C-alpha cells in the first residue's frame, strides 16, 4: 500500500520525531489523527508500526478497568495521561474499536 | 479492595507471561467462551501468537460424537 | 399462625397509626425494620443483615415485625444481563429463607404496608409469606367525621361543623388530609381572636390547604 | 529612595531571623496557639490524655452484653473492623451513648471513656450547611402574596409555639414550594430562615444518593436523627426534579439509588416513631416525578404554589432591584412592568443587568430610560423561547 | 493476518509429510486452506476473532 | 410526563391559564359603553415612521355598526373576527335585521375553548387562543359593551380594559368611567390610562379612536378628531 | 388524519412556539428589502447563491401569485432555502387571488392576501399535527384604485403596510441606512425606486447582480422579474451615487 | 503618592515591630514569655516524635475536638492537644497528627491529589482576539459576560447590578465557539479552568454532582476565574452506555450546576461559557435567564470576511502570492472558519512533502481537494435554492 | 447465579469469582461421585449461560 | 403514550431547519453519484451503476435511469426503496401534465408537484421524507433544455450542472473549474460526466457495468429519451480516458 505509507508518515512521524522543522515552516500541530477505512486495511499493525518507527511509546487506552489504576476509569482522565506522556515523550496516544466488545 | 487484589494479581501475571521467551516454557492457554466479561487488553496479542477457532460443528461432524457417548 | 398479612393500598388511611394499635392489643414488642436499611453501603454484609434482623425477633420473644416500605428489599423479575445491583438479589432471598419453616414463622409475625402491590413480585406476595391481602381503599363519607371527631377534642370546636358535609361535597380527601385541614382552619381562628374553630374558619380551611396562584372570580363561575 | 531601599532588606531578614517566632507564635505548624482560647482548651484535653481517652480511636455500639468480666460490658467494633469487649468509665463522665451511636475507646486500654456527639456518622453532610446567613428583602423580589404566605407557615410556630399550643391546635411541619425555576424559592427558604432565628440546613437532593445501594440509607437516616435531637431544625431539602422520582426498576440499576433516599425519609418520618423536632421544606419543580407517600400531609400540610408572579407584582420586583442598584428613580417602574408581563423573578433581574451593559459600552456610570426601554422588547421576544416555565408549569 | 496464514499453515504440513524445509507441495496445501478461512470471513460479514 | 390536558389540584385547566397570559402579552385596548355612544380606543405604539399609521389595524368590525377593539396575540384573534364578519350577514339573511352585540359574542365564545390535543379532529382546536376580544357597538336595543374572555366567559360591562395594563387599567375605569361620564369624557378617561403600557406620549398618530354612536354607524376617527381630543387630556 | 401529536401548545409567555423559531429564522438571514413608488412597487432578495455555474433564468425566489399582487420571502437556516415551505403558501395564495378576482370584480387587493396569510398561519395552529410555516412575505400590489402598496407580513400573521422595509440580516440595521434614501423624489421617480431597493441590498454585503434578482410590478400589468444583466449596470451606478452623496 | 508610601512601609513595620520587640525584651525579663516560649517548640518536636501519623480534617466540631480521619483505615476522635489552635484551622487540609496520644501538632500537609491538576488547564491561543477577520462586535458583546468584570468590577459595582455571569454561545457551528472561548481568557490573563461537559458523565454512578462541586471550589479560589464548558449539549442527547445513571444521572448534575451558582452557595466570581450547537435539546432551567444574562447567535462568516482572515493564513504558512486566493474561497459558500484552516494547514503538510519550505499554488489546490472529500466545502447550501 | 454484567456495581463482580468455581468442581477436571449436589432456584434464567 | 413516544422531529428549530431534512441530506450523500451538464443540442445525466454481479438479468431498462415520461429522464442519488414509490409517482404527473398541455413538462413544473408532498411528511404526520433527490433532465419549449434538482422537502433550484451523492464536493468543484455555464456541446458533455464518476469511483477505469449515461435530445422538434447502451457508454469511456492519459503529460 505505498499510497497509505506517505499520507501516515507525514502527519504523525515528523511533528514528534521533530517539531521544530514544523515550527519553521509555520504549520500548527496536529491535533487529531482520524483513522477510516474498511476492516482488514492493517490499520492497526500500522499504528503500532508507527510508534516503533519514530522510537515513541504506544499506550492503548483499550477501555479496560484492568489497565486503569490512574484514576480506576478513563472518560475524565484526559490530562492525567498527557502529564506522563510528556514525561516519556514522545508517545501516541491510541483508542481503538475491534468492533467485537 | 476486592477489586484492586484480582487487578494486581492480573498484572503480575501479564509480566511473568512475557519472561517464558527466554526459557524454553511455552505460555498459558486459556479459554474465552464469552468475551464481554473479559478485558480486550488480556485478547491483545505479541503475546498470544496463534489464536485456536472453534465453530459449531456441521451434521458429519456432530455424528461421530453421539456415537461414542451412547 | 400468619406467617405475615400484607396491607397494600394508598397512603394517608392510617397505616402506621394502625400498627401502633395492633401492638397494644397483643402485649409485644413491635420490632421496627426499615426496607431501606437492610440493603446497606457494605456488600456481603447486606444480606447478613436480614438473617440478624428476623433473627433477633425470635430471641426478644414472639414478635410482630413492623416493616416499613418492602419495595427497597427488591422485585425479582431479573434476566439483567447487565448489572441489575445484586446487593438487592440477596437479601430479597434471604427474606424468603427466615419466612420459610426452616426457622419459625408461627413465632416471626409480618406485618407489611407497601403502598403498591404492582411494585412488588410474587415471589414475596404468595400466600404462605404474606396470607392475608388486606386492601385499604380511601377513607369513606363517615370515616373522616370519626378522624375530625378525634382531631376536635385536641383544639376546640363549633357543632354546627363536622367533617360529614365536606365529604359529601368532594370526595378529594385522605386521613392524613382530615388532620391537615383541621390545623389549617385553627391558624385563621387563632389570627382573628378566637378560642375555638367554628364553621367560617373551616370552610375556608379546605380552600386554604389547596393552592392558588391567581384564583377565580369571572375566570370560572 | 534610600531610606525606603534600606527599610525592605532589613524586614525580609528580620522575618529568617524570626523564623523560630514564626512557628510557635503565628502557626503554619509547631503550635497554632496565641493562648487565649487554646490555653482553656488544651487544659482540659490533657486530664484525659493522661488515663485512658487518647488515641481514640473511632468505634461503635453493637450491643449491649453483661458477658465476661464486669456487670457493664459492651461489644464496640472499631473502624479496622475487629471486634472488641471493652468496659465504661466514670473516670470521666460518658454523655451520648446509645446503641449503634458512635462511641469512643482508646487503643491503649480499650474501654470508653466518652460517646463521640450525636450522629456525626455522616461528617461529609454537616460541613456544607450554612447556619442562618442574613439575606436582606432587598434583593428577595416583591413585596407580594406569595411571601407572606409561606411565612404564616415557616416562620410564625418556631418565632412562636405560645399560641398553637394554647388553642390546642397542632403546629406546621409542612410546606411544598412547587412552581417553575428562577421564582426564588431557594432564595425565600433562606431569608425566612433568618428572620424566624432558627437553624438553616440546607441539603442538595443529590447529595443524598452517592454511589452504593443502601449509602443513601445512611445519610438520609442519620441527618433525620441528627436533625431531632438539636434545639430547633429546618432541613430545606433542595430541588429534587429526578433526584425524587417515583419507585420503579429497570433491570441495570433501576431507579433504586434515588428511591432509596426517598423510602429512608418516609420510614423514620412516618414510622413507629414520628417525626421529631423536625420541620421540613420541600423544593420541586416536578411534584409529576414525586411518591404518593410524600404528597399527602404529615410533612406536607398545606401545599403554596410560588411560582411566576401577578401583573402588580411585576411592578415591585422593579422597586425592590432598584434600592440596591444606584441607577435614576426617574425611570419608572411600573413602564417597565407592563412592558415585560410574562416574566419571572430572574428575567426582571437581567432587563436591569442588560440596561447596565448597554449603559458600560456607552460609557455611563449610571443606566438610562432609553437602555430599559431596549432591554424589556428584546427579553419579550427573543428569552421566552429559552425560559424554563412553559415546561415546569405544565409538571406544577 | 491472511497472507501470514500461508506461511503459519505451511509449518503444519512440513511436519506431516515428514520435511525438514517447507517445500513447495506444502505451499500448495496451505493456499488452499486459507481460501476456506477467507471464504468464512465474508459469509459472517464480521471477522473471525473474537 | 404529564399531559396539558390534565386538571391540576388546583381546579383548572393549564392550557387554559397559559391563554390568560397570553391576552396580557399584548398591547391594550378600552372599550367604554357610554349612552351617547360606545367608544374603541388602541395604542398603536409605533417604533418606526416608515410604516404607515393607518394601516396599523387593531380595530376591526365584527358589522356595519359594532366595531371590536383586539388584545393579545394579534394575529390568534384574526381568525375569530374572520368567522365574525360572515355570521353578521348571514344573520341578515335569515332575520332580515342586522346581529346584536350579545348574539354574535356567545357564538364565537363556544369555540374558545373545545381543546383535545391528541384524539380529537383536526376540524377542531389543539389549544385555546390567548386573545380578549372587545366588543362594542350601539345596536337595536341600544349602547352594549361586551366583553369576552380566551376561557370562552362573556360578560357584560360598561369600561373594560384588556393587554399589558388589564387588572390596573380596569380598576381606573371603574373609578373615572361611570354612567355619570359623557362619551367625549370616556375618551379622555381612555386616553390617560393608556400612557403607562406606552412607551411614548399620547398622539394622534399614537391612538386610533373608532365611535358608533345611536343613529349612525360605524365612523372610523380622521386626523382631525384624534387632534382634538389630544390637546386637552 | 391519525397523527394528533403536538408540535405547538400554548406558553405561559403567551405565544406560540414555532412562530418565534421562525421570527429568528429571518432575524439571522436572507435579506429581503421592500419599497414602495408612486407608480411602481420594487421587491428584492438577495442570495439565490449562484455560484457561476448555476441556472439564473428560471429559478424564481420571487413568485407571482397573480399579475398584480407578487411575493418575495425569506427564512433560512443550514436549510437555507426554505422554497418549498414557501411554494405550499405561494399554491395556495396563487388560486385564492384567481378566485378572489372571479368573485369580486375589484383585482384583489394586497389587503386581501395579508389576511389570508394571518388565516393560513393560524389555521395550521389549531388543526391537530400540524404545525406554521416559517415564511414571511413581502406582500406587493396594487388595489382597485391602481395604487402601488408594499405590505409586510411575520411569521404569527400580521400585517402593517409600510413605504420602505427591510428584514433579514438586522432587520433595523438596514432599515434606518435606507431611511435617508427614502426621499418625495426617489418614490416619485420610478427608476429611483429600482434603484432604492438594489441600494439597500448592498448594505449588508456589498457588490453581486446575480446574487440580487428583483421584480418589479407596474399599475396591474403582470409581473416581470428583470434579467441580472440588469442588475449587474445597476449595482455599479448605484455604488458611484454613495461617493457622490458622502 | 507621598502619604500611600509612608503608609505601606509603617504597616510592613508594625507587623514587624511588634511581633519581635515583645519576644526579645520578656527573654530579658524574668516571668514573662523568656525561655518558655522557646521550649514550647521544642517540647513539639520532642512529643511528636517520629513517626507522625498524617490525616485529613474533615470539621472541627467546638467541644475540644475535631474529626480527622488517620491513614490507617480508621477514624479517630482527635482533640485539640500538643499546643494548636482548632479555629485557626480552615477545612479539608491535611494535618499531622502525633501518634503515640492523639493530637494535632499542626498544618502543613496537602498531599496533592490528581483530581485538581486535570482541571487546571491553562490558556495560550492559537489564534485570539485582533487576528480575527471581521464581525469586530459579535466578540465585543461576550466580552459584556466575561470579560469587562474581570478588566473594570469598578463600573459594575458602581450600577449596582447583579454581575454578569454565564454565557450561551449557540447557532449552527463553525464560527468559533472554541476559538472565542481560547480567545477571551488570553486577553482578561485570568485563570482557565477548561472542562468538557462529556466527562462529567462518567462511569462511575453519582460522582457527577460531585464533580461539579469541586470544579467550582477550584475555581472560587483562583478567581476572577472564567471556566470553559465545552459543548454542555453532549451529556443531554446522548446516552454512552457506559453508566446506568441514565437520564436520572444527568439531571442530578445539571442541577448541581445552578446550586453552586446562585443558590443556597454562591461562588465568587465565577462565570460559565457554554458553547452548545443547539438550545433546544439542553435542559429548560439551565438555559433560563439569572443563570445567563447574555445570549447571543452567531451567524456564519461572510464571504467577503474569509479573504481578509486568508491572508493572515497564508503568511502563517509561508507567504505566497502566486495562489489563486480567490477560487478556494469561492466554491466554498457560507461555511466554517475551520474549512480556511484546513486549506493552509493541509497546503502547507503538501509542500514539505513535496520536499520543500515554500506553499506555491499547486499545493493549495491539491489540499483544497482532499478539504472536498474530508468536508462537503459549501455544496449543502447550493442544492437548496 | 450470575450473567454477563460487567457494568455494574461491586456486588455484580464477587457473585461472578464463586460461579467460576463451581462449574470447574462440578465438571472441569473434578467431578464428583455418589455424592450429590442439588442446587435451588426461582428463576433459571437468572443463571449465567456456562451454568 | 403517543406524543412521548414521537421524538419530536417535526419541530422548527430557532434556527429555521427541520431536524428531518438534514438527516436526509445525509442519505443523499452515502450513496452513489448522479450528476447532470447542460449542453446545446441535448442534455445529458450519467449515474452510477451499483448492481455489478456476472449473472443479471436486467428486467428493468436500468435501476436508477427512470424515463418518466416520453420527454423526461431522471437519475437517482439516495435510497432504492425510496426511489421505487416515488419514480411511479412522477410518472402519473409527468403523464397528466402531457395529456393537458401536450408539449413538454418544465423540469420546473415536475419538481413542484412532488415538493408539496415532501413537506407535508417533515412539516407534520411524522412521516419519513423521501430518501432520494432526483436530477430531472429535459427540454420544454419556454426556456429551452434544462436541469433541475429537487432535495427531500422539494427545495429546487435551476442548475446547468450539479451533482449529488458520493463525492459531491468533488465532482461539482472539478466540473465548476473545467465548465462554467453551458461552454460545451453534447459530445463533450458525455466525456466530461463519464470523466467526474470515474474520479468519483472506487473503480479507476470503469466499464458499462459501473456507469449508466442516459441522453435526452432534441431531434426533428420531438424531444427524444433513450437510455444509451453498453456498448455506446465504452465508446465514452475510451474518449476521456484517453483524455486522461495526454493530460499527465
Amino acid at each position: 500500500l505505498d499510497k497509505q505509507i506517505k499520507e501516515i508518515k507525514e502527519v504523525i512521524e515528523l511533528p514528534v520525531k521533530h517539531p521544530e522543522l514544523f515550527e519553521a515552516l509555520g504549520i500548527a500541530q496536529p491535533k487529531g489523527v482520524l483513522l477510516y477505512g474498511p476492516p482488514g486495511t492493517g490499520k492497526t499493525l500500522l499504528a503500532r508500526a508507527v510508534a516503533h518507527h519514530t522510537d515513541c511509546t504506544f499506550i492503548r487506552v483499550s477501555g479496560s478497568e484492568l489497565v486503569q489504576k490512574f484514576i480506576g476509569e478513563g472518560a475524565r482522565m484526559v490530562r492525567e495521561l498527557f502529564v506522563m506522556a510528556r514525561e516519556h515523550a514522545p508517545s501516541i496516544i491510541f483508542m481503538d474499536e475491534i468492533d467485537s466488545i | 479492595g476486592a477489586d484492586r487484589e484480582v487487578q494486581r494479581i492480573l498484572l503480575e501475571l501479564l509480566n511473568q507471561m512475557d519472561g517464558f521467551d527466554q526459557n524454553v516454557n511455552v505460555k498459558v492457554i486459556m479459554a474465552t467462551n464469552r468475551a464481554d466479561t473479559l478485558d480486550p487488553a488480556l485478547l491483545r496479542p505479541g503475546r498470544l501468537d496463534r489464536k485456536i477457532e472453534f465453530p459449531l460443528p456441521d451434521r458429519r461432524q456432530k455424528r461421530l460424537i453421539f456415537s461414542t457417548i451412547t | 399462625p400468619p406467617k405475615g398479612v400484607l396491607m397494600y393500598g394508598p397512603p394517608g388511611t392510617g397505616k402506621t397509626l394502625l400498627a401502633r394499635a395492633c401492638a397494644a392489643q397483643t402485649k409485644a414488642t413491635f420490632l421496627k425494620l426499615a426496607g431501606p436499611q437492610l440493603v446497606q453501603m457494605f456488600i456481603g454484609d447486606g444480606a447478613k443483615l436480614v438473617r440478624d434482623a428476623f433473627a433477633l425477633a425470635k430471641e426478644k420473644a414472639p414478635s410482630i415485625i413492623f416493616i416499613d416500605e418492602l419495595d427497597a428489599i427488591g422485585t425479582k423479575r431479573f434476566d439483567s444481563e447487565k448489572a441489575g445491583d445484586r446487593e438487592v438479589q440477596r437479601t430479597m432471598l434471604e427474606l424468603l429463607n427466615q419466612l420459610d419453616g426452616f426457622q419459625p414463622n408461627t413465632q416471626v409475625k409480618v406485618i407489611a404496608a407497601t403502598n403498591r402491590v404492582d411494585i412488588l413480585d410474587p415471589a414475596l406476595l404468595r400466600s404462605g409469606r404474606l396470607d392475608r391481602k388486606i386492601e385499604f381503599p380511601m377513607p369513606n363519607e363517615e370515616a373522616r367525621a370519626r378522624i375530625m371527631q378525634i382531631h376536635s377534642r385536641k383544639m376546640n370546636v363549633s357543632p354546627d361543623v363536622n367533617y360529614e358535609e365536606l365529604a359529601r361535597c368532594t370526595d378529594d380527601f385522605n386521613g392524613a388530609q382530615c388532620k391537615a385541614v383541621c390545623v389549617e382552619a385553627g391558624m385563621i381562628a387563632l389570627r382573628r381572636g378566637a378560642t375555638e374553630l367554628t364553621h367560617e374558619d373551616y370552610m375556608e380551611g379546605i380552600l386554604e390547604v389547596q393552592a392558588k396562584k391567581k384564583a377565580n372570580l369571572q375566570y370560572y363561575a | 529612595q534610600s531610606t525606603y531601599s534600606r527599610q525592605i532588606k532589613q524586614v525580609e531578614d528580620d522575618i529568617q531571623q524570626l523564623l523560630k517566632k514564626i512557628n510557635e507564635l503565628t502557626g503554619i505548624k509547631e503550635s497554632d496557639t496565641g493562648l487565649a482560647p487554646p490555653a482553656l482548651w488544651d487544659l482540659a484535653a490533657d486530664k484525659q490524655t493522661l488515663q485512658s481517652e487518647q488515641p481514640l480511636q473511632v468505634a461503635r455500639c453493637t450491643k449491649i452484653i453483661n458477658a465476661d468480666s464486669e456487670d457493664p460490658k459492651y461489644i464496640i467494633n472499631v473502624k479496622q473492623f475487629a471486634k472488641f469487649v471493652v468496659d465504661l468509665s466514670d473516670q470521666v463522665a460518658p454523655t451520648d451513648i446509645e446503641e449503634g451511636m458512635r462511641v469512643g475507646v482508646d487503643r491503649n486500654k480499650y474501654q470508653i471513656h466518652i460517646p463521640l456527639p450525636p450522629k456525626i456518622d455522616p461528617t461529609v453532610t454537616m460541613m456544607q450547611v450554612e447556619e442562618k446567613p442574613d439575606v436582606t428583602y432587598s434583593d428577595v423580589g416583591g413585596c407580594k402574596e406569595q411571601i407572606e404566605k409561606l411565612r404564616e407557615v415557616v416562620e410564625t410556630p418556631l418565632l412562636h409555639p405560645e399560641r398553637f399550643v394554647n388553642l390546642g391546635i397542632e403546629p406546621p411541619k409542612g410546606v411544598l414550594l412547587f412552581g417553575p425555576p428562577g421564582t426564588g424559592k431557594t432564595l425565600c427558604a433562606r431569608a425566612v430562615a433568618n428572620r424566624t432565628d432558627a437553624c438553616f440546613i440546607p441539603v442538595i437532593g443529590s447529595e443524598l444518593v452517592q454511589k452504593y445501594v443502601g449509602e443513601g440509607a445512611r445519610m438520609v437516616r442519620e441527618l433525620f436523627e441528627m436533625a431531632r435531637t438539636k434545639k430547633a431544625c429546618l432541613i430545606f431539602f433542595d430541588e429534587i426534579d429526578a433526584i425524587g422520582g417515583a419507585r420503579f426498576d429497570d433491570g441495570a440499576g433501576g431507579d433504586n439509588e434515588v428511591q432509596r433516599t426517598m423510602l429512608e425519609l418516609i420510614n423514620q418520618l412516618d414510622g413507629f416513631d414520628p417525626r421529631g423536632n423536625i420541620k421540613v421544606l420541600m423544593a420541586t419543580n416536578r411534584p409529576d416525578t414525586l411518591d404518593p407517600a410524600l404528597m399527602r400531609p404529615g410533612r406536607l400540610d398545606r401545599k403554596i404554589e410560588f411560582s411566576l408572579p401577578d401583573l402588580e407584582g411585576r411592578t415591585h420586583i422593579f422597586k425592590i432591584h432598584a434600592r440596591s442598584m444606584s441607577v435614576e428613580r426617574d425611570i419608572r417602574f411600573e413602564l417597565l412592568a407592563r412592558l415585560c408581563p410574562n416574566s419571572t423573578g430572574a428575567e426582571i433581574r437581567s432587563v436591569c443587568t442588560e440596561a447596565g451593559m448597554f449603559a458600560i459600552r456607552a460609557r455611563r456610570k449610571i443606566a438610562t430610560e432609553k437602555d430599559f426601554l431596549e432591554a424589556v422588547n428584546k427579553v419579550i421576544k427573543s428569552y421566552a423561547k429559552f425560559s424554563a416555565t412553559p415546561r415546569y408549569m405544565t409538571y406544577n | 493476518a491472511e497472507v501470514k496464514g500461508v506461511c503459519t499453515e505451511a509449518g503444519m504440513y512440513a511436519l506431516r509429510e515428514r520435511r525438514v524445509h517447507v517445500t513447495q507441495e506444502d505451499f500448495e496445501m496451505a493456499v488452499a486452506k486459507v481460501m476456506q478461512k477467507d471464504s468464512e470471513k465474508n459469509m459472517s460479514i464480521k471477522k473471525l476473532w473474537k | 410526563d404529564r399531559g396539558v390536558n390534565t386538571f391540576s389540584p388546583e381546579g383548572r385547566l393549564f392550557q387554559v391559564e397559559y391563554a390568560i397570559e397570553g391576552h396580557k402579552l399584548g398591547s391594550t385596548a378600552i372599550g367604554i359603553q357610554t349612552s351617547e355612544g360606545v367608544c374603541l380606543a388602541v395604542e398603536k405604539r409605533i417604533t418606526s415612521p416608515l410604516m404607515e399609521p393607518s394601516s396599523i389595524e387593531k380595530i376591526v368590525e365584527i358589522d356595519a355598526h359594532i366595531g371590536c377593539a383586539m388584545s393579545g396575540l394579534i394575529a390568534d384573534a384574526k381568525t375569530l373576527i374572520d368567522k365574525a364578519r360572515v355570521e353578521t350577514q348571514n344573520h341578515w339573511f335569515t332575520y332580515n335585521e342586522t346581529m346584536t352585540v350579545e348574539s354574535v359574542t356567545q357564538a364565537v365564545s363556544n369555540l374558545a375553548l373545545q381543546f383535545g390535543e391528541e384524539d380529537a379532529d383536526p376540524g377542531a382546536m389543539s389549544r385555546p387562543f390567548g386573545v380578549a376580544l372587545l366588543f362594542g357597538g350601539v345596536d337595536e336595543k341600544g349602547p352594549q359593551l361586551f366583553h369576552m374572555d380566551p376561557s370562552g366567559t362573556f360578560v357584560q360591562c360598561d369600561a373594560r380594559a384588556i393587554g399589558s395594563a388589564s387588572e390596573g387599567a380596569q380598576s381606573s375605569l371603574q373609578e373615572v368611567y361611570h354612567k355619570s361620564t359623557t362619551l367625549k369624557e370616556a375618551i379622555k378617561s381612555s386616553l390617560i390610562i393608556l400612557k403607562q403600557v406606552m412607551e411614548e406620549k399620547l398622539n394622534a398618530t399614537n391612538i386610533e379612536l373608532a365611535t358608533v354612536q345611536p343613529g349612525q354607524n360605524f365612523h372610523m376617527f380622521t386626523k382631525e378628531e384624534l387632534e382634538e381630543v389630544i390637546k386637552d387630556i | 388524519m391519525s397523527y394528533d401529536r403536538a408540535i405547538t401548545v400554548f406558553s405561559p409567555d403567551g405565544h406560540l412556539f414555532q412562530v418565534e423559531y421562525a421570527q429568528e429564522a429571518v432575524k439571522k438571514g436572507s435579506t429581503a428589502v421592500g419599497v414602495r413608488g408612486r407608480d411602481i412597487v420594487v421587491l428584492g432578495v438577495e442570495k439565490k447563491s449562484v455560484a457561476k455555474l448555476q441556472d439564473e433564468r428560471t429559478v424564481r425566489k420571487i413568485c407571482a401569485l397573480d399579475d398584480n399582487v407578487c411575493m418575495a420571502f425569506a427564512v433560512v437556516a443550514s436549510v437555507s432555502g426554505l422554497t418549498a415551505d414557501a411554494r405550499i403558501v405561494i399554491n395556495r395564495a396563487r388560486v385564492e387571488c384567481q378566485s378572489h378576482r372571479l368573485t369580486v370584480g375589484d383585482p384583489v387587493t394586497v389587503e386581501y392576501i395579508t389576511r389570508y396569510i394571518a388565516s393560513l398561519k393560524q389555521r395550521y395552529t389549531q388543526s391537530n399535527g400540524r404545525r406554521p410555516f416559517g415564511i414571511s412575505a413581502l406582500i406587493v400590489g396594487f388595489d382597485f384604485d391602481g395604487t402601488p402598496r408594499l405590505y409586510q407580513t411575520d411569521p404569527s400573521g400580521t400585517y402593517h403596510a409600510w413605504k420602505a422595509n427591510a428584514i433579514g440580516r438586522g432587520a433595523k440595521s438596514v432599515r434606518e441606512f435606507l431611511e435617508k434614501n427614502y426621499t418625495d423624489d426617489a418614490i416619485e421617480t420610478d427608476d429611483l425606486t429600482i434603484k432604492l431597493v438594489i441600494k439597500a441590498l448592498l448594505e449588508v454585503v456589498q457588490s453581486g447582480g446575480k446574487n440580487i434578482e428583483l421584480a418589479v410590478m407596474r399599475r396591474d400589468q403582470p409581473l416581470k422579474i428583470l434579467s441580472p444583466e440588469e442588475i449587474e449596470k445597476y449595482v455599479a451606478e448605484i455604488e458611484k451615487e454613495k461617493e457622490e452623496n458622502e | 503618592t507621598q502619604c500611600r508610601l509612608k503608609l505601606l512601609k509603617l504597616e510592613r513595620i508594625k507587623d514587624y515591630l511588634l511581633m519581635e520587640e515583645e519576644f526579645i525584651r520578656n527573654q530579658e525579663q524574668m516571668k514573662p514569655l523568656e525561655e518558655k516560649q522557646e521550649e514550647e517548640r521544642s517540647k513539639v518536636d520532642d512529643l511528636r516524635g517520629t513517626p507522625m501519623s498524617v490525616g485529613t480534617l474533615e470539621e472541627i466540631i467546638d467541644d475540644n475536638h475535631a474529626i480527622v480521619s488517620t491513614s490507617v483505615g480508621s477514624e479517630h476522635y482527635v482533640s485539640i492537644l500538643s499546643f494548636v489552635d482548632k479555629d485557626l484551622l480552615e477545612p479539608g487540609c491535611s494535618v499531622l497528627l502525633n501518634h503515640k496520644v492523639h493530637a494535632v501538632i499542626g498544618v502543613l500537609m496537602d498531599d496533592t491529589d490528581p483530581l485538581v491538576t486535570v482541571m487546571k488547564v491553562e490558556k495560550a491561543p492559537q489564534e485570539t482576539y485582533a487576528d480575527i477577520g471581521g464581525l469586530d462586535n459579535q466578540i465585543q458583546e461576550i466580552k459584556e459576560s466575561v470579560e469587562l468584570p474581570l478588566t473594570h468590577p469598578e463600573y459594575y459595582e458602581e450600577m449596582g447590578i447583579k454581575p454578569p455571569k454565564g454565557v450561551i454561545l449557540y447557532g449552527p457551528p463553525g464560527t468559533g465557539k472554541t476559538l472565542l472561548a481560547k480567545a477571551v481568557a488570553n486577553q482578561t490573563s485570568a485563570t482557565f479552568l477548561r472542562v468538557v461537559g462529556s466527562e462529567l458523565i462518567q462511569k462511575y454512578l453519582g460522582d457527577g454532582p460531585k464533580l461539579v462541586r469541586e470544579l467550582f471550589r477550584v475555581a472560587e479560589e483562583h478567581a476572577p476565574s472564567i471556566v470553559f464548558i465545552d459543548e454542555i449539549d453532549a451529556i443531554g442527547t446522548k446516552r454512552y452506555d457506559s453508566n446506568s445513571g441514565g437520564e436520572r444521572e444527568i439531571q442530578r448534575t445539571m442541577l448541581e450546576l445552578l446550586n453552586q451558582l446562585d443558590g443556597f452557595d454562591s461562588r465568587g466570581d465565577v462565570k460559565v461559557i457554554m458553547a452548545t450547537n443547539r438550545i433546544e435539546t439542553l435542559d429548560p432551567a439551565l438555559i433560563r435567564p439569572g443563570r445567563i444574562d447574555r445570549k447571543i447567535e452567531f451567524p456564519l462568516p461572510d464571504e467577503k470576511t474569509k479573504k481578509r482572515i486568508f491572508q493572515i493564513h497564508t503568511s502563517r504558512m509561508t507567504l505566497a502570492d502566486d495562489v489563486t486566493l480567490d477560487d478556494l474561497i469561492m466554491a466554498k459558500d457560507d461555511l466554517s472558519g475551520a474549512d480556511i484552516k484546513a486549506i493552509c494547514t493541509e497546503a502547507g503538510l503538501m509542500a514539505l512533502r513535496e520536499r520543500r519550505m515554500k506553499v506555491t499554488n499547486e499545493d493549495f489546490k491539491k489540499s483544497k481537494e482532499n478539504v472536498l472529500y474530508k468536508k462537503q466545502e459549501g455544496t449543502p447550501e447550493g442544492l437548496y435554492l | 447465579g450470575g450473567r454477563r454484567f460487567s457494568e455494574g456495581t461491586s456486588a455484580d463482580r464477587e457473585i461472578q469469582r464463586t460461579l467460576m468455581e463451581l462449574l470447574n468442581q462440578m465438571d472441569g477436571f473434578d467431578t464428583l461421585h455418589r455424592v450429590k449436589m442439588i442446587m435451588a432456584t426461582n428463576r433459571p434464567d437468572t443463571l449465567d449461560p456456562a451454568l | 403514550m403517543s406524543r412521548r413516544y414521537d421524538s419530536r422531529t417535526t419541530i422548527f428549530s430557532p434556527e429555521g431547519r427541520l431536524y428531518q431534512v438534514e438527516y436526509a441530506m445525509e442519505a443523499i450523500g452515502h450513496a452513489g453519484t448522479c450528476l447532470g451538464i447542460l449542453a446545446n443540442d441535448g442534455v445529458l445525466l450519467a449515474a452510477e451503476r451499483r448492481n455489478i454481479h456476472k449473472l443479471l438479468d436486467e428486467v428493468f431498462f436500468s435501476e436508477k435511469i427512470y424515463k418518466l415520461n416520453e420527454d423526461m429522464a431522471c437519475s437517482v442519488a439516495g435510497i432504492t426503496s425510496d426511489a421505487n414509490v416515488l419514480t411511479n409517482e412522477l410518472r402519473l404527473i409527468a403523464q397528466r401534465y402531457l395529456l393537458q398541455y401536450q408539449e413538454p413538462i418544465p423540469c420546473e413544473q415536475l419538481v413542484t408537484a412532488l415538493c408539496d408532498i415532501k413537506q407535508a411528511y417533515t412539516q407534520f404526520g411524522g412521516k419519513r421524507p423521501f430518501g432520494v433527490s432526483l436530477l430531472y433532465i429535459g427540454w420544454d419549449k419556454h426556456y429551452g433544455f434544462q436541469l433541475y434538482q429537487s432535495d427531500p422537502s422539494g427545495n429546487y433550484g435551476g442548475w446547468k450542472a450539479t451533482c449529488i451523492g458520493n463525492n459531491s464536493a468533488a465532482a461539482v468543484s472539478m466540473l465548476k473549474q473545467d465548465y462554467k455555464e453551458g461552454e460545451m456541446t453534447l459530445k463533450s458533455a458525455l466525456a466530461l460526466a463519464v470523466k467526474v464518476l470515474n474520479k468519483t469511483m472506487d473503480v479507476s477505469k470503469l466499464s458499462a457495468e459501473k456507469v449508466e449515461i442516459a441522453t435526452l435530445t432534441r431531434e426533428n422538434g420531438k424531444t427524444v429519451i433513450r437510455v444509451l447502451k453498453q456498448k455506446e457508454v465504452e465508446q465514452l469511456i475510451k474518449k476521456h480516458e484517453e483524455e486522461e492519459a495526454k493530460a499527465e503529460r
